[PDB]
């Protein structure tokens, strides 16, 4: 029993970060096969950073000019290009580590785990939620960009994430693997804001779920909402909008409890606007929604990795 | 911004 | 920027996890080299779980009697042996990936990472903190049993914890890498009970100290207090007494916050008195006590 | 208690 956020076990993809080095300027990149990728901001030293010409920065640069380090060892890089915000190397050895993988871009609300990296090295991994508003609130510090986040399913690393920045408020931005970024956000030292967030109603439900399939099931009460009427009380909460679309994806949760969406969003109308009296849920005082429907079948199922 |  | 509750990266402790069954019994095992650690309750069985004797039962027990296996591949069990609560068997091959490592008694109040696993396989990964009751608020499963608590520093595993069992309140129990339990509990299925469980007061310290790193910073006030003082409060509240010790650990935080100890024990003393009313620190409503003053210092540095 |  018992029910934590929980990261993916890193190994997998720790067996990929390596270390990419332009002049002063160090940061981390993501070795699979023969290809290394990383931020391509990594090509500016100094004050580079205030509208870098990318294109043209590039173009200076010459092979011999990216120093890449795995562990004890340079790779010796014999290719470079650019793919949107990412540098793409290509290394004369193809990485031995190499896991089955996959480049996803994830939509707002969905988690993953984020491997936290400095000079190369592995540090620290947490799960987190891409938030509604494009952002991650992430744990960075200087040198951590080129840090991946990434999902695991069966034996295949899903990479979706990786970090370019930090944004005025704290929380963090970057982009998929083909170097998109996550919102309307740009890699340069300018100034960039991210927009109001908001709750993400559909993991609260899953995690409401998560409770009652553990025993926690006090907030239940015997009636049910529309949706309409749902939305009216929670955007009021700041919560997301909730959608057909997000009541299909509970389908599952919903037939396990056989306690039906709306009936939930009842719950959760009720537990809005009265709060929870000193009572907790799963041990928390906050409603929480960093974990997706998925999420918790996977936690409540003891699903395991291979 | 700053990139980290 | 940014504070989360931040596990190490498991894949050095991933390389060394298998699968060993007894029967119709499986757990996990540690293969480190070439010995296999696992907890010794894998040789029991529905009968003998009130009341085991070990002893007895690991007696009864052949090397062909044990199953071992990393990932498909069973390995040849070649010895044998009991030492306290967990089992060591000596297996006929070595485990060429494993860590420069070592064990580790660790004491209450201090963090480690968890690599839940079942069947040999890791699920998930998670940081906790030894509770002052010994027990661990963790998240396990049927077979999660022999899943490890570690730490990393360098590139040196410190195994600090091994997962036995479930207390009828929900949380966890386990042994450190030579089988002695955390706490006064044993293994077997009778009732047990946790302590009452106190606050970790120095880690809800570092974790304030945290808040104030990362902008948060409305819980501070103009007073300070004595030790003595702060005690008084904080054991109303079934708060862990705060030692000169523990005052000295919180040094480094104080010299790079500009806040002194004694400071920040105030504004602790006023949340504890007058609660922290609607407002959140670093987007909590309680006051968080599984982060020490080193992991504050390593996350913020 | 229960062995897990």
């Amino acid at each position: 029993s018992g029910f934590r956020k929980m990261a993916f076990p890193s190994g997998k993809v720790e067996g990929c970060m390596v270390q990419v080095t332009c002049g002063t300027t160090t940061l981390n990149g993501l070795w699979l096969d023969d290809t290394v990728y990383c931020p391509r901001h990594v090509i500016c030293t100094a004050e580079d950073m205030l509208n870098p010409n990318y294109e043209d920065l590039l173009i200076r640069k010459s092979n011999h000019s990216f120093l890449v380090q795995a562990g004890n060892v340079q790779l010796r890089v014999i290719g470079h290009s650019m793919q949107n915000c990412l540098l793409r190397l290509k290394v004369d050895t193809s990485n031995p580590k190499t896991p089955k993988y996959k480049f996803v871009r994830i939509q707002p609300g969905q988690t993953f785990s984020v491997l936290a990296c400095y000079n190369g090295s592995p540090s620290g991994v947490y799960q987190c939620a891409m938030r509604p508003n494009h952002t991650i609130k992430g744990s960075f510090l200087n040198g951590s960009c080129g840090s991946v986040g990434f999902n695991i399913d069966y034996d295949c690393v899903s990479f979706c994430y990786m970090h370019h920045m930090e944004l005025p408020t704290g929380v963090h931005a970057g982009t998929d693997l083909e170097g998109k970024f996550y919102g309307p956000f740009v890699d340069r030292q300018t100034a960039q804001a991210a927009g109001t967030d908001t709750t993400i109603t559909l993991n609260v439900l899953a995690w409401l779920y998560a409770a009652v399939i553990n025993g926690d099931r006090w907030f239940l009460n015997r009636f049910t909402t529309t949706l309409n009427d749902f939305n009216l009380v929670a955007m009021k909460y700041n919560y997301e909008p909730l959608t057909q679309d997000h009541v299909d994806i509970l389908g599952p949760l919903s037939a396990q409890t056989g306690i039906a969406v709306l009936d939930m969003c009842a719950a959760l109308k009720e537990l809005l606007q009265n709060g929870m009296n000193g009572r907790t849920i799963l041990g928390s005082t906050i409603l929480e929604d960093e974990f997706t429907p998925f999420d918790v079948v996977r936690q409540c199922s003891g699903v395991t990795f291979q | 911004a700053v990139l980290x």
